[PDB]
RNA sequence: CCCCGCGGACGCUACGCCGCGACGAGUAGGAGGGCCGCUGCGGUGAGCCUUGAAGCCUAGGGCGCGGGCCCGGGUGGAGC
RNA sequence: CGGCGACGUCGGCUACCCACCCGACCCGUCUUGAAACACGGACCAAGGAGUCUAACACGUGCGCGAGUCGGGGGCUCGCAC
RNA sequence: GGGGACCGUCCCCCGACCGGCGACCGGCCGCCGCCGGGCGCAUUUCCACCGCGGCGGUGCGCCGCGACCGGCUCCGGGACG
RNA sequence: UUCAAGAGGGCGUGAAACCGUUAAGAGGUAAACGGGUGGGGUCCGCGCAGUCCGCCCGGAGGAUUCAACCCGGCGGCGGG
């Protein structure tokens, strides 16, 4: 606690962060999310597919 | 070569990699195997156990000559005559059985370690062991003792 | 083998240059003048040389021909062609291409041929 | 020095040194059909860094 | 600043032989190849054991080939070593074997010829089999080293069996103090 | 004095070399890469009658 | 005029001074040639504000630009004629420079020959 | 079955080249790389040199993160 | 797309001198701690300190491999090497 | 002790069948390319010159300006729920 | 005289410390230093009307003159 600031994001917050500073583990490495393939490729098997599923 | 070692490394390092507390200086410790019953009792213990004390009957002029005895085992028998004397005695009609002199290749003990294959053979030793003797006679073949 | 033979000369070589954070390789039949083994023209079965004419006008294209490899006092063919430029880069393309002699050293034989051409026609006051 | 089919006869023990590698014709073993059947396709498209917008 | 630690961060592992041998270094450009360009996992591990120093790469036994091949279901099959292989006189009867090694010893080459087998380099092992298909990839012992007698806890302490290091063997040396009862103690 | 100014090779690696040095003097590549100006040279292992 | 090269970027230098040695300025025995500090106390090894600079991989050039002259060519050390001609592929990238070494009457030959095969010489006249 | 065009950049010293991601304090100490430097030997450069070697001097031009190096001018006079 | 260009100006500067603003205590060393009222150091040149032998241990490279090794001796025009 | 026979390897041969002419080579052909000489002697081909010519690449001797596009960032208006 | 005495009997070369003189600059916080600029100076740049070269178009000129064929030489590839 004393190390951290935390709270309730709201849905702007997560938009936001997802859309402007989300970057994706891919082979272990930091990639943009600048694709949905990205995505898709490594979250599909969950149904996860696009920025959206990602972000739901 | 002397362009491939730490000397090399080290020119312009001020205490040649052995620090600057502790320095390098002349024997700290003391000279060659030093104390070790003292204060390097720990490393002699650990490393060398059994080295302080006598252990044993000492005999004054050993003569090795007397107890020199080299052994063969049975695994390698057939490496001391050649693969043909081997293959003409395998498909021999007759129950001819090879002779094997140990002492001529060098040996004087058989000893009986492995298998030997499933044909006669005449073994010629000073000595022989009991599961040696065992083994050779279980193929067919004989022990024989020379001086 | 071009390749055995390259890992003996790759960095053995009495026209091996190294010099300046560059390396250049001065046998007779390397095009570019590079250590490579693309262009090192001593260790392949088939390779393409290009120099100047000994009198000095037009070029002499150099090949190596198939059989006697371990005979070099034939193994190597020269023409010379002292025509105009046009033609004479065609004469090497062609020589590289329709006999698909070598045919990754074919820019390589024209841009040499052309510098070689562009070096003896008079220099500029 | 001998062959590889007979040792030397002057220097009774000493005989060839073998090669470890038969054909050293990179290039040919590696364009040998048999080689190309087995690989898969080359990837000779460059993906360079994609600016975030 | 990142709250990180830099000691793993390097792999320690070879990428490349540490020999200058050229003939090495020629099939380790064709497996280098052969790895990266095909999915199969023999290539991979036969050009990792290429890059291997020779105590990594310990010498196999006829014997020891002949007893790996003999399992159910290994005939017609290629052993593979990555290595020597060494003709071992206790055995008496050489089978037909495929084997493809690095080295071979003159009389082990001579009995698995003469047995009807086949001997091939690495590079004609690539051309019969790119993929390693239908092989048996063998090892000698890795710890059959006098190195590994010694390896271990000390020889000074309960319940270790470990070598020594000694001049000369005999009634003299190191059997007295830590090494029995009757003088001081035993462990 | 005593600087061990002498090595000792094995027979069967002074015989190897001397196997890859008169292997290596077959080829034109190398011995050229030697510099020994073989260009008008009718053939490399050249061998001439024993008259010389 | 002078030959120009393939392409001539922008060539950024991280640093122009030299790195010179620390204290070599107080003393004449001290070479400015760069040594590194290790003393037990030495402020300038342990970095303190406003001292003399040290030294490290981050004030390498672009690998793109390195090594090359202002012209926007690569120097290339040359002793005769025959080096001359390993530049002839090479004309619009790197040029060619005479030993110091080389006598007035054979550099003489060497710049003719340049001239011929456009290969740009840095130090053209330079016995004359 | 490409052919009114007969043609089509570079590359791959594979010990090379290319791409992407993260990271970068350091005494004692360890390791790697050094196309950093000195001297001598085996090879090699159909190397350099009395139309000027070594060495030295230099408000001269530059290169390299750096160790250092190259080049111009002067002096020098025989080797590098 | 504009201006400007030889006996005056154009570009350059790592390098020479000078000025200004900010920063900046003298290195080496022992030390928990050195700018120390702790010691050594007036200045410059040249010289100057982990070496060789033997023996172990482990790692690495090479050859051969249940072997391996001629190192002592001998034979080879006794000898430019 | 000699001389034999046998076995194992070898070194040459007398011949055929099998896989290849290969990175061990020649002769014939077939295709292709280059070179030399003829012929072709002009709407072809080539050579050099001029245009303040165009289309490409590179780049402006020096000093500067503008435009639009994109990345990052700090701000300001206006409107909606 | 000598090639040279800027080789003159402890005389090849002739560094640094240190000193004299000349030239330029500066000077009340001892000097010296790092970063950033500015001014001056010495030099450098064949600086001073500013690259170059591929194709095409037009203009006016020259020519061992081009393609296709024939002869010869030489190669490359293939052939039960
Ligand atoms: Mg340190
Ligand atoms: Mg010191
Ligand atoms: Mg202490
Ligand atoms: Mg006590
Ligand atoms: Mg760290
Ligand atoms: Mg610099
Ligand atoms: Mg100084
Ligand atoms: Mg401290
Ligand atoms: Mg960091
Ligand atoms: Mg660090
Ligand atoms: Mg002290
Ligand atoms: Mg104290
Ligand atoms: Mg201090
Ligand atoms: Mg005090
Ligand atoms: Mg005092
Ligand atoms: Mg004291
Ligand atoms: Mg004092
Ligand atoms: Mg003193
Ligand atoms: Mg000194
Ligand atoms: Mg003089
Ligand atoms: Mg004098
Ligand atoms: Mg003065």
């Amino acid at each position: 606690e004393p190390y951290i600031a935390w709270g309730y994001p709201n849905l702007k917050s997560v938009n936001e962060l997802i859309y402007k500073r989300g970057y994706g583990k891919i082979n272990k490495k930091r990639i943009a999310l600048t694709d949905n393939a990205l995505i898709a490729r490594s979250l599909g098997k969950y149904g996860i597919i696009c920025m959206e599923d990602l972000i739901h | 070569p002397s362009r491939l070692r730490k000397t090399r490394k080290l020119r312009g390092h001020v205490s040649h990699g052995h620090g600057r507390i502790g320095k390098h200086r002349k024997h700290p410790g003391g000279r060659g195997n030093a104390g070790g019953l003292h204060h390097h009792r720990i490393n002699f213990d650990k490393y060398h156990p059994g080295y302080f004390g006598k252990v044993g009957m000492k005999h004054y002029h050993l003569k090795r000559n007397q107890s020199f005895c080299p052994t063969v085992n049975l695994d390698k028998l057939w490496t001391l005559v050649s693969e043909q004397t081997r293959v003409n005695a395998a498909k021999n009609k007759t129950g001819a059985a090879p002779i094997i002199d140990v002492v001529r290749s060098g040996y004087y003990k058989v000893l009986g370690k492995g298998k030997l294959p499933k044909q006669p053979v005449i073994v010629k030793a000073k000595f022989f062991s009991r599961r040696a003797e065992e083994k050779i006679k279980s193929v067919g073949g004989a022990c024989v003792l020379v001086a | 083998s071009a390749h055995l033979q390259w890992m003996v000369v790759r960095n053995c070589s009495s026209f091996l240059i190294k010099r300046n954070k560059q390396t250049y390789s001065t046998e007779p039949n390397n095009l570019k003048a590079r250590n490579s083994f693309r262009y090192n023209g001593l260790i392949h079965r088939k390779t393409v040389g290009v120099e100047p004419a000994a009198d000095g006008k037009g070029v002499v294209v150099v090949i190596k021909r198939r059989s006697g490899q371990r005979k070099p006092a034939t193994s190597y063919v020269r023409t010379t062609i002292n025509k105009n430029a046009r033609a004479t880069l065609s004469s090497i393309r062609h020589m590289i291409r329709k006999n698909k002699y070598r045919p990754d050293l074919r820019m390589a034989a024209i841009r040499r041929a052309s510098a070689i051409l562009r070096s003896q026609k008079p220099v500029m006051v | 020095y001998g062959t590889w089919r007979k040792a030397a006869s002057l220097k009774s023990n000493y005989n060839l040194p073998m090669h470890k590698m038969i054909n050293t014709d990179l290039s040919r073993i590696l364009k040998s059909p048999e080689i190309q059947r087995a690989l898969r396709a080359p990837r000779k498209k460059i993906h360079r860094r994609v600016l975030k917008k | 600043g990142v709250d990180i630690r830099h000691n793993k961060d390097r792999k320690v592992r070879r990428k490349e032989p540490k020999s200058q041998d050229i003939y090495l270094r020629l099939l380790v450009k064709l497996y280098r190849f052969l790895a990266r360009r095909t999915n199969s996992t023999f290539n991979q591990v036969v050009l990792k054991r290429l890059f291997m120093s020779r105590t990594n790469r310990p010498p196999l036994s006829l014997s020891r080939m002949i007893r790996k091949m003999k399992l159910p279901g290994r005939e017609n099959k290629t052993a593979v070593v990555v290595g020597t292989i060494t003709d071992d006189v206790r055995v008496q009867e050489v089978p037909k074997l495929k084997v493809c090694a690095l080295r071979v010893t003159s009389r082990a080459r001579s009995r698995i010829l003469r047995a009807g087998g086949k001997i091939l380099t690495f590079d004609q092992l690539a051309l019969d089999s790119p993929k390693g298909c239908g092989t048996v990839l063998l090892s000698g012992p890795r710890k059959g080293r006098e190195v590994y007698r010694h390896f271990g806890k000390a020889p000074g302490t309960p319940h270790s069996h470990t070598k020594p290091y000694v001049r000369s063997k005999g009634r003299k040396f190191e059997r007295a103090r830590g090494r029995r009862a009757s003088r001081g103690y035993k462990n | 004095t005593w600087r061990r100014w002498h090595r000792r090779v094995n027979t069967t690696q002074k015989r190897y070399a001397i196997c890859s040095a008169l292997a290596a003097s077959a080829l034109p590549a190398l011995v050229m890469s030697k510099g020994h100006r073989i260009e008008e040279v009718p053939e490399l292992p050249l061998v001439v009658e024993d008259k010389v | 005029a002078a030959l120009r090269p393939l392409v001539k970027p922008k060539i950024v230098k991280k640093r122009t001074k030299k790195f010179i040695r620390h204290q070599s300025d107080r003393y004449v025995k001290i070479k400015r040639n760069w040594r590194k500090p290790r003393g037990i106390d030495n402020r300038v090894r342990r970095r303190f504000k406003g001292q003399i600079l040290m030294p490290n991989i981050g004030y390498g050039s672009n690998k793109k630009t390195k090594h090359m002259l202002p012209s926007g060519f690569r120097k290339f050390l040359v002793h005769n004629v025959k080096e001359l001609e390993v530049l002839l592929m090479c004309n619009k990238s790197y040029c060619a420079e005479i030993a110091h070494n080389v006598s007035s009457k054979n550099r003489k030959a060497i710049v003719e020959r340049a001239a011929q095969l456009a290969i740009r010489v840095t130090n053209p006249n330079a016995r004359l």
